[PDB]
């Protein structure tokens, strides 16, 4: 699994591959690893599909009930709810989650929650087995306050490499763009990204 | 550890060694392996020192509560069964106990119950428990009679511990003697094995293998 | 299970003024069972003395081996082996079994016949040499002996004072060890006389 | 029972004549991966205490929140919360030590080694250690992990016993701490060049220094080293 | 094999050895003689792992019988015991050691003395007035320590041995089917056929 | 796997005089081959003229001392400020220890003070609460190095009167507080030479009818 | 064990502590951890004490024979190659961790060698359980172009760090200085900062304290004439 | 505990149970009665893990004695055996099961018939003419298969039982110190004091 | 360990970090992992120091004896001798070796020999624990027929990232340049490469 979230000028973009494996068999080649917990707070799932799905569902419930009472939650609040579940159930979970969201006040924000249940607010985050191969590339090529087109290219190029080298990653590159304008889904096929 | 208790005409004799070892090194030579449950009842310590000491002291509290409530001395059968039922609740948890609950009542006469941390409760006439038990049994079995005098019975128990103290590496230090009568137990002293061995060797002509 | 504490027993050696002393208990056991009260652990090849603790079959074997080797040494060299040379022989001999060692704690003691110098040495089971000025300890009560020796010992003791020190070091150490005791022997070694004394001690 | 995941390395500290110094690098390691490069592992509590934490970072963040909550709670119905009934270093430590030992006793430890550095009401220096086992000890110098093996020997050359504390100035103490941080950077494979340092002085109070770097590094001798034995 | 005892008296050595041969569930034999005559005045009893016991005992027997022919001379008990010890000491560091414990009871015709040697499978030799292997000593040694005298007659030794066997039959969990007793003295080796 | 136990080293020594008692212990605290502290007090005044040390795993040692001290406080509340006698303290500590029979305090505990007749008293406890009154007891790392020496020099074991040759034992004459302190110091000096976990400092707490006094001595720091 | 090597202008200095341990017990308070391979090639040894002695004497013996055969003074690189190939063959079962130093016709050299057979070159090295304490001191005070006096100081200070702070190390500091165009000087017990203080009491017993069963003269002499 | 046998004859049930109590190395007792009277015409012998055996037997005894008082009526052997089976069947899926095997010998006063029930620690019940637990059956069943007749007298049953005990004493490695034999018939329970 | 060999126009350059670790302790911070087997055939060592040193020494012996008999060996021949040792002793070795050499006929050549003992001729090769983090970067930035200065920059930048992320890597970046001109050693210190 290769996943990343990158903040830019207009907001944040989440990116992910679409491969689910059982050993060396690809059980699902069109998985959606980018999941909605609120209108403009999404997450990237790495680790156990069952665990990360179960967690995300509970978070979506918590933020729905939060919204009914207190209005729209912050991206920080969403990351805290994710953290609470991941930290308090660390012994029984295998979940690495990147939480990404767009406020109007705060703008684009990215929080990574690795295996332990710790929280790390970052300009961008990479995770999953395929992320190891692109630490060098991402660190050399990331800039703050990129445009939408630059950030799409940055994510597309990064995940292209992660996919190239990691057998656990593959299929399509899905992306979700979070800005004031709304929520845009993007997809990029092998014939496009492999030739980069 | 060598502990014995046997029944005879004049009551019960209880005799124990004094040694405690951690690995190969002798932690103590001055251990009290007779628990004085109350003035009429005695218990021997083998296996876990803490388990025997703690739970047989507790037993003395239960015996005291019994006689307050029933206005009558607790029977050795009843006292031993309080202990055996208690340890049986803990079975599996890892208590280590091998003990002789010893008493002399009118209804029963002199009585010994071997109680043990896997729940065993046995009435009997002669019991030996510990790493030096087999040595003590040898001397006991060949010299034991019901019609022993109190003086000879005391010596027999002393000598049987000496036999074990000599051969068994984990037994020694000193011998503690007790004589249990119907009117209560009587302490018959602490006997250093070192001094006792040479005394017995000379006076008895035994241990000719050993140079003295 | 641990070969160095099946049979039990101890050796201690000390230096004094123009003299050395070496001593050992007499116990041989099968773990908790006492088997023999006459198992001596000190041997000699001419004027060089060797104590050996540990696994009793190896104690016996190594004694037989060093008798063999010192006998041939004497035939070829036309003289008795010295403590310093013997120490190196013991070290060599043990190390040649590096990966299948004798489970022993040897202790060399003696006086060099030419220089008159008192000498003691200890070894681990694979032949590392500890050549102490003061004292060497070995066996199942080596901790106890270290404690006794470290407080009781003083340098340049006369033979008859050194006897009392080493005896009390051995005896009180052995009484705090389940696997040592059952009698004891002390060798007092001077340049051209050696006195051997059996000690009276508790037999439990 | 768990295993630590994201981890923080050495925390080092020492007493000097008027207070205490404590330091810790800004790295959150993920095994051999040097994952997070901006992690603050010194956490000040009030103006008189700094708690330095090594080991598991998620547990550190939990401890961080417990301390934040402790300050809130101390303020409740407390008119002297910023004066006589403010939190002392000794109160903060004893709390943490209780928590650490309680957690190990339930077989569910907070996977940390913690050093509480501060100055008490009466001007006394406070420096004490507690870890995942609830083990505690105090000493003129204290260090966790690699710091225990490499920093302590250096810091003990400055303050070898209690009587050396009044003779040690803040400049000497800070110099020793900064040199120790350099030694740890050379030799600890899970360390970073960037670190934070805190001084708690009875006169000048809490000085918290962020974004420090290991400097004056000797590498030049590396050019002359060729092969592993016989090569030229 | 189970119980093997030995007692050296004034003028002889007495070896008592159990008759039972048990293979797990059933007692296959109740009349097994766990001994070999090495030379006219030297007897060796043995106990340990199945197969190895007899194989070792007969191997030793053959070697002593070879020596006896070659030199036209009977080796002393001491010499035989040293030979046996070395074989076991050699054996313990082998690929597959002999798991055999032995008692060597002999009468030295030169010194006019009985001798009893106890040697375990490691090659641990001791000369004793009385000895045993395995658990046998645990029951019996307290009796032997008490009653034994170096000037005992053969008949007194046999009575002390009966007391030892009785204590074993009382307190041992295993039925060892009694013992065969043999006496080694100046006239050689003979079996006590009623015990 | 998580191991809840650890070894902080150290060595302690309790000796009961005729009308006094001493409880000594080194001040070194260690883990593995490292020194944590050269001065970490291990012997404590618990009130009511009782001194205590729980040597071994320091987290359990501190927990136990803390709980016992608390037991002294509540004894005063519950029983009209009655003085907790050393024998009563001992029995109480047994129950504290045995309370954790199946997850033990990993310590060897010694307490010292005076009995109800004013005589010196030492009590020694195993990790699970078995205990006995004793004259002499070393606990911890270098206990095997100290006890044989104390058998020889306090109780005069294996020492006979010159001329008699083993027939008359050396008589057990009473030692003064000054004489005991010499034997304590020499026990720890010797233990320091031959045991790597013993050193740095020696703190002795002396108990008499007048109260609790402290003495401190340097030990080798290597 | 705390062993170090330090390079200086005209040579190399080597140092070690003097404690040997069996678990937590000090078996020897004045252990010699410095070994002579040849007159001007010495090494410091950590790990299994029997192995460090055995491996240095074997290679030292073969070095001597090689020196005689070739009519040349031995080289450190020869000792180094012979040690590493031997230790590599035994796959780490020979527990010898050595700092090898010396002077030869090529110059002055300093190497470390691990039990598995890997070697390393350096200007300053340390090894053993006190290596981290020693290396801290070396990393704080080492510089290029040390004099002989500065190197002996730095080396012995690094050993002291180990003595005091590491429980595996103790007692005294041994040093050996190997300077170019000079005899190697072996400074045994260069520092002695751990002399035991006078005891409170004398434990010399009165004569006849010990009980004695038997006495006899041992015949150490050979079979006599006449 | 070791050997427990049972044989149902014409008009009675005979239970034979070993007297030895061994704790590892030593035989602590040679006169142990491994049985409890549950009611006047129902006897239960038992063997299994130390402590559990007696605890279980007395627990069953107490419950049957309670039933006897409450209803003023003796439960049939069948009823008692079913009660015991259920307790053991409940026990096997407990936290710590009773490791106890039992034989229940009873005389049904309603049907005028002896009945023998064999129940192992799992709660496996069978009614039999003769039964055993552990290894006891391996030695004895070939003899019982041959000689047994449903019309045997009590004396003939005791003779067949002696032959079973003799075969056990021959071929079993363990010394079980003989057996206590008890007879359950229309007149109740009685112990054969010479066997 | 972070090691690489890169072929360019004038020949080949070998690059390596200088860190040797025992657990988290840095046993040697100035290790030379670039080793000479012939005048213009060198190698990069990853895995066991003892194994790779022992192997390299044997190879140097084999190529010395080859040279005495048959003249200068090819880089392919050197890689074959490495392979033979690595493959035939695969059960007892932990050695990942990159063999790099300059012929006049063949020019710059790079052979990588991973754990199994297989041989792979490549335009460039990366290896050691730190190589994982720079697969993406190296693949995106490598070009054939670079100049000497470009290849030095490529290696320097790559190993800088490998060091940044891998705790097992660090210290100085050493390089060895192999061309017709001869053999040039280069070194780059932390203060230089960390700021890249
Ligand atoms: C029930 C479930 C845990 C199981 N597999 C996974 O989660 C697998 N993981 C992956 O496919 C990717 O690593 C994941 C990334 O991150 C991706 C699925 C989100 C694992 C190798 C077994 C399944 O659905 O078979
Ligand atoms: C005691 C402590 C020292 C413990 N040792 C024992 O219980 C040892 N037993 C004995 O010394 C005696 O056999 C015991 C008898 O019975 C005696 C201590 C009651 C055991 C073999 C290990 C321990 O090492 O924890
Ligand atoms: C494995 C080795 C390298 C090191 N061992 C030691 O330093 C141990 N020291 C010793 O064994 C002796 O002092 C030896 C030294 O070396 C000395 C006797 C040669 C320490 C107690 C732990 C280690 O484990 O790192
Ligand atoms: C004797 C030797 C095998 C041992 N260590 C290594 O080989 C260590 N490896 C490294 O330091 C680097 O990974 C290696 C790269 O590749 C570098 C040294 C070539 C390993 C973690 C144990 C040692 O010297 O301790
Ligand atoms: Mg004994
Ligand atoms: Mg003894
Ligand atoms: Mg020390
Ligand atoms: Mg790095």
């Amino acid at each position: 699994t290769s996943i990343m979230a990158v903040t830019f000028k207009d907001g944040v973009i989440l990116g992910a591959d679409s491969r689910t494996t059982t050993g060396a068999y690809i059980a699902n080649r069109v998985t959606d690893k980018l999941t909605r917990v609120h209108d403009k707070i999404w997450c990237c799932r790495s680790g156990s599909a069952a665990d990360t799905q179960a967690i995300a569902d509970i978070v979506q419930y918590h933020l729905e009930l939060y919204t009914s009472q207190y209005g729209t939650p912050s991206t920080e609040t969403a990351a805290s709810v994710f953290k609470e579940l991941c930290y308090e159930n660390k012994d029984n979970l295998t979940a690495g989650i990147i939480v990404a969201g767009y406020d109007d006040k705060n703008k684009g924000e990215v929080y990574t929650i690795p295996l332990g249940g710790s929280v790390h607010k970052l300009p961008y985050a990479i995770a999953g087995s395929g992320s190891t191969f692109i630490y060098g590339y991402c660190d050399k090529n990331f800039r703050e306050n990129m445009s939408k087109e630059e950030t799409v290219d940055f994510i597309k190029h990064s995940l292209s490499q992660a996919i190239k080298w990691d057998g656990s990653s593959g299929g399509v590159i899905r992306m979700v763009v979070l800005t004031a304008a709304g929520v845009e889904r993007l997809i990029f096929y092998p014939d496009e990204y492999e030739q980069l | 550890t060598t502990t014995l208790a046997f029944r005879f005409q004049g009551g019960i004799i209880v005799a124990v060694d004094s040694r405690a070892t951690a690995g190969n090194w002798v932690a103590s030579q001055t251990v009290k392996k007779v628990i004085e449950i109350n003035p009429f009842l005695l218990g021997t310590m083998a296996g876990g020192a803490a388990d025997c000491q703690f739970w047989e002291t507790w037993l003395g509290s239960q015996c005291r509560l019994h006689e307050l409530r029933e206005k009558e001395r607790i029977s050795v059968a009843a006292a031993s069964k309080i202990l055996s039922n208690l340890v049986y609740q803990y079975k599996g948890a890892g208590l280590s106990m091998g003990t002789m609950i010893c008493g002399y009542t009118r209804k029963e006469g002199p009585t010994i119950y071997y109680v043990d941390s896997d729940g065993t409760r046995l009435k009997g006439d002669i019991f030996c428990v510990g790493s030096g038990q087999t040595f003590a049994y040898g001397v006991l079995d060949s010299n034991y009679k019901w019609d022993l005098s109190v003086e000879d019975a005391l010596y027999l128990g002393k000598r049987s511990i000496l036999a074990a103290a000599h051969r068994d590496a984990y037994s020694g230090g000193s011998v503690n003697l007790y004589h249990v009568t119907e009117d209560g137990w009587i302490y018959h002293g602490n006997h250093d094995v070192g001094e006792l061995f040479w005394k017995v060797k000379e006076e008895e002509g035994s241990f000719n293998n050993v140079i003295g | 299970s641990d070969p160095s504490s099946i049979n039990g027993g101890i050796v201690v050696a000390m230096t004094g003024k123009d003299c050395v002393a070496i001593a050992c208990d007499l116990r041989l056991g099968s773990q908790s069972l006492g088997v023999s009260n006459k198992f001596e652990k000190i041997f000699h090849y001419g004027h060089v003395f060797l104590g050996i603790t540990g696994l009793a079959t190896d104690v016996t074997t190594l004694n037989e081996m060093f008798r063999y080797k010192t006998n041939l040494y004497k035939l070829k060299e036309e003289r008795a082996i010295e403590p310093e040379t013997f120490t190196q022989l013991v070290s060599s001999s043990l190390y040649e079994r590096r990966f299948g060692p004798y489970f022993v704690g040897p202790v060399v003691a003696g006086i060099n016949s030419k220089s008159g110098k008192p000498f003691i040495a200890g070894f681990d089971l694979i032949g590392c040499i500890d050549e102490a000025k003061d004292f060497i300890v070995s066996g199942t009560a080596s901790d106890q002996l270290f404690g006794m020796c470290e407080s009781l010992y003083e340098p340049n003791l006369e033979p008859e004072d050194l006897f009392e020190t080493i005896s009390q070091a051995l005896l009180n150490a052995a009484d705090r060890d389940a696997l040592s005791g059952w009698g004891a022997v002390v060798y007092i070694i001077k340049k051209d006389e050696v006195v051997k004394r059996y000690l009276k001690m508790r037999q439990d | 029972t768990q295993q630590p995941i994201v981890t923080g390395t050495s925390v080092i500290s020492m007493k000097y004549d008027n207070g205490v110094i404590i330091a810790a690098d800004n790295l959150g390691s993920y095994g051999s991966l040097l994952r997070f490069n901006g992690v603050e592992r010194l956490i000040p509590v009030g103006d008189n205490t700094v708690v330095g934490i090594s080991g598991d970072i998620s547990d550190m963040q939990h401890i961080e929140r417990l301390l934040k909550d402790l300050v809130t709670e101390n303020a409740y119905d407390n008119p002297l919360a910023d004066a006589e009934e403010a939190l002392e270093p000794s109160y903060i430590f004893e709390y943490l030590a209780t928590v650490m030992y309680q957690r190990r006793s339930k077989m569910n430890p907070l996977w940390n080694a913690i050093i509480v550095a501060g100055v008490q009401s009466n001007g006394d220096q406070f420096l004490r250690y507690v870890n995942l086992l609830g083990v505690t000890y105090s000493s003129p110098t204290l260090a966790t992990g690699f710091g225990a093996h490499m920093a302590n020997p250096l810091l003990r050359k400055v303050v070898d016993r209690e009587s050396d504390i009044p003779k040690t100035t803040v400049q000497v103490a800070e110099e020793a701490i900064v040199n120790a941080m350099r030694v740890l950077y050379y030799r600890d494979a899970r360390s970073s060049r960037n670190f934070s340092l805190a001084i708690i002085d009875k006169n000048t109070g809490l000085t918290f220094k962020k974004n420090l770097q290991v400097e004056n590094m000797k590498w030049d001798f590396a050019k002359d080293i060729k092969g592993y034995g016989t090569q030229k | 094999m189970d119980i093997i005892l030995g007692i050296r008296v004034q003028d002889s050595v007495i070896l008592a050895s159990s008759k039972a041969v048990t293979r797990g569930i059933s007692v296959l034999k109740d009349s097994d003689d766990k001994t070999r005559q090495l030379s006219p005045h030297t007897l060796m009893s043995f106990a340990g792992e199945a197969g190895d016991t007899v194989q070792f005992a007969e191997y030793i027997q053959a070697n002593i019988q070879l020596y006896s022919i070659r030199e036209d001379y009977e080796l002393s008990p001491q010499a035989v015991s040293s030979f046996v010890r070395q074989e076991l000491a050699k054996s313990i560091r082998s690929r597959r050691p002999y798991q055999v414990n032995v008692l060597i009871g002999g009468y030295d015709k030169k010194k006019n003395k009985p001798e009893l040697y106890q040697i375990d499978y490691l090659g641990t030799k001791v000369e004793l007035p009385y000895g045993a292997h395995g658990y046998s000593g645990f029951y019996t040694f307290s009796l032997l320590d008490h009653h034994y005298r170096p000037d005992m007659t053969t008949e007194e030794g046999l009575d002390l041995l009966k007391l030892c066997v009785q204590e074993l039959e009382k307190r041992m969990p295993m039925d060892f089917k009694g013992v065969i007793v043999k006496i080694v003295d100046k006239d050689g080796i003979r079996q006590v056929d009623d015990f | 796997q998580f191991n809840p136990y650890g070894d902080n080293g150290g060595t302690i020594l309790g000796i009961a005089g005729e009308d006094f008692a001493v409880l000594a212990g080194d001040t070194r605290n260690i883990t593995d081959y490292s020194i944590n502290s050269r001065y970490e007090p291990k012997v404590f005044d618990c009130g009511d003229n009782i001194v205590m040390s729980a040597n071994g795993f320091a987290a359990d040692g501190d927990a136990l001392v803390k709980r016992f001290k608390n037991s002294v406080k509540w004894y005063h509340f519950d029983h009209n400020d009655k003085k907790l006698s050393i024998n009563s303290a001992a029995r109480n500590i047994q129950h504290l220890l045995y309370g954790k029979r199946f997850f033990p305090y990993y310590v060897h505990t010694i307490i010292a003070g005076l009995d109800e007749d004013g005589k010196g008293a030492v009590y020694s406890f195993d990790p699970v609460g078995s205990y006995e009154r004793e004259q002499c007891r070393a606990g911890g790392a270098a206990a095997s190095l100290i006890m044989p020496f104390l058998d020889n020099q306090v109780n005069f074991k294996n020492q006979y009167e010159p001329g008699t040759n083993g027939k008359v034992k050396k008589p057990l004459k009473y030692l003064s507080v000054e004489e005991v302190i010499k034997l304590v110091r020499d026990s720890f000096t010797s233990a320091t030479e031959r045991h790597i976990q013993v050193g740095d400092g020696l703190e002795i707490l002396i108990v008499t009818k007048d109260g609790v006094r402290k003495e401190f001595y340097e030990l080798k720091r290597d | 064990t705390t062993i170090v090597g330090v390079k200086f202008n005209n040579g190399v200095v080597i140092a070690a502590d003097t404690r040997s341990t069996q678990g937590p017990i000090v078996a020897d308070k004045n252990c010699a951890k410095l070994h002579r391979i040849s007159p001007k090639i010495w090494c410091a040894g950590a790990g299994t004490a029997a192995d460090t002695e055995a491996v240095t004497q074997l290679i030292g013996s073969n070095i001597e024979l090689h020196s005689l055969y070739t009519s040349r003074e031995p080289r450190v690189v020869s000792a180094l190659q012979m040690l590493k190939q031997h230790l590599f063959k035994y796959q780490g079962h020979i527990g010898a961790y050595l700092i090898v130093a010396g002077v030869d016709p090529t110059g002055s050299h300093l190497f470390s060698i691990h039990a598995h057979g890997s070697t390393d070159v350096g200007y300053y090295l340390s090894l053993g359980s006190g290596s981290l304490a020693a290396m801290a001191v070396l990393e704080s005070h080492w510089k290029q172009d040390l004099t002989k006096e500065e190197a002996i100081k730095l080396a012995s200070d690094a050993i002291q760090a180990g003595i005091w702070n590491d429980l595996g190390s103790g007692s005294n500091v041994d040093v050996c200085v190997m300077e170019i165009g000079k005899d190697a000087e072996y400074l045994r017990n260069y520092l002695t900062p751990n002399v035991r203080e006078e005891k409170q009491k004398s434990y010399k017993f009165p004569r006849g304290t010990t009980a004695v069963l038997k006495e006899s003269i041992v015949n150490i002499c050979d079979i006599q004439e006449e």
